[PDB]
């Protein structure tokens, strides 16, 4: 009863090309499509508008220096993404940029024409470019009490996760499904309600964020508590669904060795290309339609289930390393220069961004 | 967007939603922009 599963994975399979690079390369599609919009040319009037709208903060990089306009909404993110520009500024040539440090994307695609901003989070819809994160290294949602300083380090947390999965073999994981999160999007909503209403055979449960005003932002319940992500990993099954935009949760999941379960396709970062369905993850229609069937599918076929997890896995654990984020970063802006059509001058007023 | 649902606020500051602009209130003894500073 399952072939119709069974043959999106066989053809899934024989349409995935696996990355054999050593570094970056892996992405460099989704470099080559976000700068497709500005093959043109980036003028420099085009910088003075982006820059004007205050549409996201002005870096500029002159002689393998960077510098910055005063104003950051959320210091914190901007010294996340200037972590990783220092670590490869020696390296990268004359340019300058409009990073937008807030969740949701500045550039709709019907603008026209298209202007340059860099977001962490788009969907097709968007023209917005996408870089890394700045919660790799430092940023993310401060949750209390688990990340008191923000959600951040990137290369602690992989060794914290693959030594978790080490702990939760596969064979000893709990079949009842698991999300732990805030109500970033009612696209979340049926998950909890079905929960309550099966609990054995999900387990998720809203916790507040830092914007909850009443009882409607946990859909009329008190609050979970919060659960670290290290201790996701003993649930076989492991949601993903947007929030805002993207979610910081879903490449944590992977590294629990478990089996992810991503809800819809719009709402990517830069590294969610690489990522298949039923090869790295199992699909889920946005609305939540059939995740009862493919919770029983994949308990009927555990063998299957196991092979994509560890596929998942294994993605994540070799090409989202730290190195792959710096490469990319490295990679991202020197592409992009080329299409800046005239000469970067420091603005009167901004300060360098040491060290 | 409501900026506070991301929690920008550290060490269990209250987070203030303002016209698309945010503020923390820090417990006592931490400062800064986010909260992040050891008074
Ligand atoms: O109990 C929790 C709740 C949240 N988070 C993490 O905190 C971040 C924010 O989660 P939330 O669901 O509040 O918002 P999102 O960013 O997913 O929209 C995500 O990386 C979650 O994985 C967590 O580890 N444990
Ligand atoms: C990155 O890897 C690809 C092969 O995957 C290779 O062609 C390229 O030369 C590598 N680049 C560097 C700078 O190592
Ligand atoms: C599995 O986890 C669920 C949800 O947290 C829990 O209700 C159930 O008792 C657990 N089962 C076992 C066998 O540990
Ligand atoms: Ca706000
Ligand atoms: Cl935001």
């Amino acid at each position: 009863k399952w072939k119709v599963f069974i043959d999106q994975i066989n053809r899934s399979l024989e349409n995935y090309e696996p990355c054999s690079s050593q570094n970056c390369s892996c992405y460099h599609g989704v470099i080559e499509e976000d700068l497709t919009p500005f093959r043109g040319g980036i003028s420099r009037k085009m910088m003075a508008e982006v820059v004007r709208r205050k549409l996201g903060t002005h870096y500029q990089i002159t002689k393998n220096r960077l510098y910055r306009e005063n104003d950051c909404m959320f210091p914190s993110r901007c010294s996340g993404v200037e972590h990783f520009i220092l670590e490869v500024i020696g390296r990268l040539p004359d340019m300058e940029m409009v990073i937008n440090v807030r969740d949701y994307p500045q550039v709709p695609k019907w603008m026209e024409p298209a202007i340059p901003v860099f977001s962490f989070s788009k969907t097709s819809e968007y023209h917005d470019i996408m870089y890394p994160a700045w919660t790799f290294w430092e940023g993310g949602p401060a949750v209390w009490p688990i990340y008191p300083t923000g959600l951040g380090r990137w290369d602690l947390f992989r060794e914290d996760l693959v030594r978790s999965a080490a702990q939760w073999p596969w064979k000893k994981k709990n079949s009842t499904a698991y999300f732990r999160g805030s109500r970033t999007s009612p696209e979340r909503d049926p998950l909890i309600l079905l929960s309550r209403k099966n609990p054995k055979l999900v387990d998720a449960e809203y916790t507040k964020n830092q914007a909850w005003k009443s009882m409607k932002d946990t859909l009329g319940k008190p609050a979970a508590k919060d659960v670290h992500l290290v201790d996701h990993c003993k649930y076989k099954y492991l949601f993903n669904f947007r929030g805002v935009a993207a979610s910081f949760r879903f490449k944590h999941l992977f590294l629990c060795g478990s089996l992810v379960f991503h809800v819809g396709d719009e709402w990517l970062e830069f590294f969610y290309p690489q990522l298949k369905p039923w090869v790295h993850y199992i699909p889920v229609k946005t609305d939540l339609s059939n995740v009862q069937e493919l919770l029983q599918f994949v308990k009927a076929n555990d063998d299957v289930a196991q092979e994509i997890a560890e596929r998942g896995s294994q993605f994540i654990r070799n090409h989202l390393q730290m190195d792959d984020i710096t490469c990319y970063w490295e990679n991202l802006l020197s592409e992009y220069s080329k299409f800046l059509s005239y000469n970067v001058t420091r603005r009167k007023g901004y300060d360098q961004i040491i060290p | 967007v409501n900026e506070c649902v991301s929690n920008p606020c550290q060490n269990d500051a209250t987070c203030l939603d303002q016209i698309g602009e945010f503020q923390c209130i820090c417990m006592p003894g931490y400062e800064g922009v986010h909260c992040e500073v050891n008074t």
